[PDB]
């Protein structure tokens, strides 16, 4: 299971085995320097994308890839990652999820 | 003649979170066809005897089409529980009809997995006899409200299958077929 | 909910605080110079397949610690407990 990004420079992020539908997939942001900061993500079985509380997430399961389109400053420049939500979940109560894949990143200035 | 090839083989089946049902009617139905198949490792039958049933006519015919786990394949019965009976696939107590299963593990299962087949984990309430929920509403299991992205007692209410060719029987995709008979449309030669 | 870990740069020991209980939805994660993080633990205590059993962790509600029995990189500590999800500073070893 491993994520696809595009090259330096919208933003896309190709999936290549595991679940994609089923799964959100969200991008973080980690400027030089910085910690990472997580700004939203989308399941595409949902075709709703929720966001960090400017950036447009959305994803087609009809070729298992995810989009971020970005547009109009300087200060946004930074690593783009794209990763996929996974949890781990027992019987009863599910208590955990976190972001188990993540792609090589996108430079993005 | 009943399109019975367009069920049992089908390209693709469904999910059991979402199964598909097919109406059958005005036609004939060939029924020992498919008892006496090789082709099928189960074959329950409830309220009719699966040896008369060519000679058995009935109104209208559900084939209710779906795949699950080898293990979860004695789910699919009446008087039944478990997280597929009851979140995903509820027969009646009073059922009447035959359940057909046979072991897809040679045509579904992928290396990697194959997880285009999802079922429910969670749920408000139990399901009453065929109801389908395909909502993807996130689930709240608490007094904490959601209102956006899956957490703490929020949750994404579907889960999907590992299925692959190294799998346990158990663990293997099974093709289930369920018809249910209601009681003249549909009837045997 | 955010997240404050500390020290910020070092057998040894990271710690993240939460100022809110957020039960056992933290991880943890370690990213080496120019690539994507990965998973060391999650649910709090749980690691995750392959890594080593030199790294453990624990913690309930508000206080978290992983630990190093013997790997240069940065850590971070990840809240997935509520929206917004959030990340910790970072901690260099
Ligand atoms: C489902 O298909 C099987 C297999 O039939 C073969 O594969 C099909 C996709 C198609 O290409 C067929 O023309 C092939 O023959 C059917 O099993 C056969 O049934 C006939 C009776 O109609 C029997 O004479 C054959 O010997 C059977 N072959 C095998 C391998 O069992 C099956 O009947 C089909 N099911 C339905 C509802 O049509």
């Amino acid at each position: 299971v491993q994520l696809v990004q595009s090259g330096a420079e919208k933003v896309s992020c190709k999936a290549s085995g595991g679940p994609f539908s089923s799964s959100a997939i969200s991008w973080v942001r980690q400027a030089p320097g910085q910690g990472l900061e997580w700004m939203g993500g989308i399941i595409p079985m949902v075709g709703t994308a929720n966001y960090a509380q400017r950036v447009t997430i959305t994803a087609d399961e009809s070729t298992s890839t995810a989009y971020m389109e970005l547009s109009s400053r300087s200060e946004d420049t930074a690593v783009y990652y794209c990763a996929r939500d996974s949890r781990y979940c027992s019987g009863g109560s599910c208590y955990s999820v976190w972001f188990d894949p993540w792609g090589q990143g996108t430079l993005v200035t | 003649l009943c399109p019975f090839g367009e069920v049992f083989n089908a390209t693709r089946f469904a999910s059991v979170y979402a199964w598909n049902r097919k109406r059958i009617s005005n036609c004939v139905a060939d029924y020992s066809v498919l008892y006496n198949s090789a082709s099928f490792s189960t074959f329950k039958c409830y309220g009719v005897s699966p040896t008369k049933l060519n000679d058995l006519c009935f109104t209208n015919v559900y084939a209710d089409s779906f795949v699950i786990r080898g293990d979860e394949v004695r789910q699919i019965a009446p008087g039944q529980t478990g997280k597929i009976a009851d979140y995903n696939y509820k027969l009646p107590d009073d059922f009447t009809g035959c359940v057909i299963a046979w072991n897809s593990n040679n045509l579904d299962s992928k290396v990697g997995g194959n997880y285009n087949y999802l079922y429910r984990l969670f749920r408000k309430s139990n399901l009453k006899p065929f109801e389908r929920d395909i909502s993807t509403e996130i689930y709240q299991a608490g007094s904490t409200p959601c209102n956006g992205v899956e957490g703490f007692n929020c949750y994404f209410p579907l889960q999907s299958y590992g299925f692959q060719p190294t799998n346990g029987v158990g663990y293997q995709p099974y093709r289930v077929v369920v018809l249910s008979f209601e009681l003249a449309t549909v009837c045997g030669p | 909910i955010q997240l404050t870990q500390s020290p910020s740069s070092l057998r040894v020991t990271i710690t993240c605080r939460a100022s809110q209980s957020i039960s056992s939805y933290l991880n943890w994660y370690q990213q080496k110079p120019g690539k994507a993080p990965k998973v060391l633990i999650y649910a709090a205590s749980s690691l995750q397949s392959g890594v080593p059993s030199r790294f453990s962790g624990s913690g309930s509600g508000t206080d978290f610690t992983l630990t190093i029995s013997s790997d240069f990189a940065t850590y971070y500590c990840q809240q997935s407990y509520s929206t917004p999800r959030t990340f910790g500073q970072g901690t260099k070893v």
